[PDB]
């Protein structure tokens, strides 16, 4: 009885976030992308500085 | 995600930092190259004069 009243309160509660949360996922995780390729080319401009 | 954003801008920075101090080096070691050459060229001019000059004489 709890496996299906809590869990599918957690499938709503995840949809409704995932709708909302991996949109903004994508918007965190590529500009953590971002982060290490600015990090890379620190480290050969440093080198060739 | 907002300060992530900001942390990123930081980065960008000490991209631009590095490149401009990169270029200066360069920038420093390209008029010194070109004042080598000259001393150079003039150089080999006074000598290619001395070894004609030398056979001419005698």
């Amino acid at each position: 009885t709890s496996m299906k009243i809590q869990f599918k309160t957690a499938m709503p509660p995840t949809e409704v976030l995932l709708e909302s949360i991996q949109s903004k996922v994508e918007s965190i995780e590529q500009l953590q992308r971002k982060l290490q390729h600015v990090q890379p080319l620190e480290q050969q401009n440093n080198e060739m500085c | 995600d907002s300060y992530l954003k900001h942390q990123e801008i930081v980065l960008d920075t000490l991209l631009p930092q590095t490149v401009s101090n990169q270029w200066r080096i360069n920038n420093d070691y390209i008029r010194q190259t070109c004042t080598i050459v000259e001393e150079m060229n003039i150089q080999q001019r006074k000598q290619i004069n001395d070894l004609e000059i030398y056979r001419k004489r005698l």
